[PDB]
């Protein structure tokens, strides 16, 4: 029962999509919004393309990525911003985070047009190496970049 | 499938008064007891988790003020129990495994999982000065198990940072042989 | 040309294999041994097995986790310890670190047979979450666990 | 009908010399001859109070600045000699009892105390750590006995408040029984 | 004609790992291997010069920073090498000599000049805490014997004043003789 954000992008070997589903339950707590607390969790699907550049294998989770969201209702202005944490679910290893919509104390983030930005950053900040031999080494890490989709927040699910 | 009981009291008299308790109390094996510098009473018990679990509460809850210290550590193999009261037969003088960590809590930790991970036989286990001073474990067996368990050893023990060294020695010395047993 | 340690190890829906190769250049420098300080890269494969209790998928790589090495060889009795980095190479994403062999200034850790014990941990002691829903909830991290292989070293490859 | 000498040497081989000199100089029994951290010595002699007296007066005067500390114990119970320099045989082990007390002095007092004061049999005198250390005294026999040569102890003891704890331990395990009286 | 090497080390894993090695570096038989307060461990070898030195190379050089100490006593006598590791048999009873010193060192060097300037035979050499603490020799003979063995020794530690004591028992009472025969 996951709603789908927008349309995905295919950039930089890697393929970028969008979904919302209830919110959950992330262990261990205090990390993650409280499920209570939350309307909505959002989950940002990332594999790996056909012939990635950084040596990553076809349908292969994007791991040790650093994803922050920004997330903007056009209707009433509001604007909120946050980060994506890595998480394991039943459907695989995903970004994903609790998020407060029609809960939230500030208001404005409730049904009606949204427009999500989510900037992701080379696995490199978080410590992850890449080969750089003749033989099994692999190309530079993508630059810092942003993707952007729309999307219409039909309320919580 | 065993477990091992540490109980530290202050108090010569009432260490000793504790055991007969805790031996009473429940169907445990005394592992240790003996008086520690200054003044200070150690006492080890192994046995089923649940008459641990039950003889540890028992000696805390009547040991008043004169309580140091307690600890259960459960999921030990059974050969980490005589080794720590006494040694084990060693047919096999080929080679030797000694790991010495801080504290006996990571001592023991690792000598029971050098045990379960590997095919050697853990020879002793050996308490320099108390619970809380240095502690090694001796394994013994073919080369490769030595090995393995030493090494096995070293990273439970290093986890913690309370490993001290880690020395595998194959083919001692006549006389080294000796202090090894001895 | 890759050597393979000793038999793979199924457990905890993860599949764990080592290796080791030629040494590697890996970025950003200042981080893993220097290759040409080193001898052998040793590489530690994992993948999700069938089925698997932290909703990982078959193939896909298992991420975050902790792991730490230690390779002794039975010859001379000398032992030595290390961390092993995750990073990405031509055949994929794994945990590997160049180790020095028979450039070793401690010596004894040359041609011939040696043991190896790698030490993984949960993904939650690097900040992985779980989702705990009854709908796309998965089962407990399994605990800290050793694994041992045994394999004889035929020198710098 | 005894006396208990204590003499304590800053040199270890101060401590061997006086030892010579005191068990020529009159009748006395060795008790205890050890070195005692960091680096003295600890010597203890038995005997009749007069040999007991000169003894301890003679070591004391060739001493010199070597000496730690001296004392003497008079009106000694005789199970209390050989219960310090070793252990007494105890062919019943219905009871045991055990008193530690600070030093050994407040020990061996309570010990005469408690042998004279009873029909239990002393079965060891135990210095953990020199004559200034914790000590503790062994006892053995009835139910009844044992608990008044308990109680007895720790009057002594306590009156000087260096008492550490009282025990009674009626049918103790065989391993900590063994364990008691081998010590 | 033989020679003496001391190695103390912070680690007692350490320790038993460089014992194993020394002993397997040259032809040297071990003295002592035994845990020192508060956590450290020395290792004593006796042997040839030649073998020594290089012993004491290998381990010195595979100690890293777990190091404590270091010495090689050269050009000691024999005799003293079996009274370090043990007992020599004291069946004499004309004379007794007992000699303490500061450190181990002084005393070993103290129990070779005596040995070689007198006809005294060293019954053992007992070190009470580590390398570094109070260290003793016992010598045993003729009456004059003893007396010269105990003057020699007593001039080379007070030359550098790490004497302690010095004392000539002779005629020891039986019951100082066995403390002194046992120990």
């Amino acid at each position: 029962g996951e709603v789908p954000i927008g349309d995905p992008k295919e950039l930089n070997g890697m393929e970028i999509a969008a979904v919302y589903l209830q919110p959950i339950e992330m262990e261990p707590r205090g990390i993650d919004l409280a499920a209570s607390l939350a309307d909505i969790h959002l989950e940002a699907d990332i594999h790996a393309l056909k012939n990635n550049p950084n040596g990553f294998p076809e349908g292969f989770w994007m791991p040790y990525l650093t994803i922050a969201y920004a997330l903007a209702n056009a209707d009433t202005g509001a604007i909120k911003t946050g980060t994506l944490m890595p998480m394991v679910a039943d459907d695989g290893p995903h970004y994903g985070a609790n998020i407060a919509m029609e809960k939230d104390k500030k208001g404005g983030f409730g049904v009606g047009t949204y427009a999500l930005t989510f900037l992701i950053s080379n696995p490199e900040k978080q410590g992850f190496g890449r080969h750089v031999d003749e033989e099994t080494g692999v190309g530079k890490w993508f630059e810092p970049f942003v993707v952007t989709y729309f999307f219409k927040y039909t309320g919580t699910p | 499938s065993q477990a091992i009981g540490i109980l530290e009291l202050t108090s010569i008299a009432k260490g000793m008064e504790l055991g007969d308790a805790m031996l009473k109390s429940a169907n445990v094996d005394l592992l240790v007891s003996k008086t520690i510098s200054p003044g200070k009473f150690l006492l080890m018990l192994g046995g089923d988790i649940g008459a641990i679990q039950q003889a540890i509460e028992t000696g805390t809850s009547q040991a008043g003020e004169m309580l140091v210290d307690s600890l259960v550590l459960a999921n030990i193999h059974p050969s980490v129990l005589p080794a720590i009261s006494g040694l084990n037969s060693v047919d096999k003088r080929q080679a030797v495994g000694i790991v010495e960590t801080w504290s006996v809590a990571a001592c023991i930790s690792a000598a029971d999982l050098a045990v379960k991970g590997s095919n050697v036989t853990l020879v002793r286990v050996h308490m320099a000065f108390g619970i809380g001073g240095k502690c090694y474990m001796v394994v013994a067996g073919d080369v490769l198990d030595v090995a393995a368990a030493v090494a096995t050893a070293s990273l439970a023990a290093g986890a913690k940072g309370l490993l001290v060294y880690a020395s595998i020695i194959p083919r001692p010395h006549e006389a080294m042989w000796r202090q090894m047993v001895e």
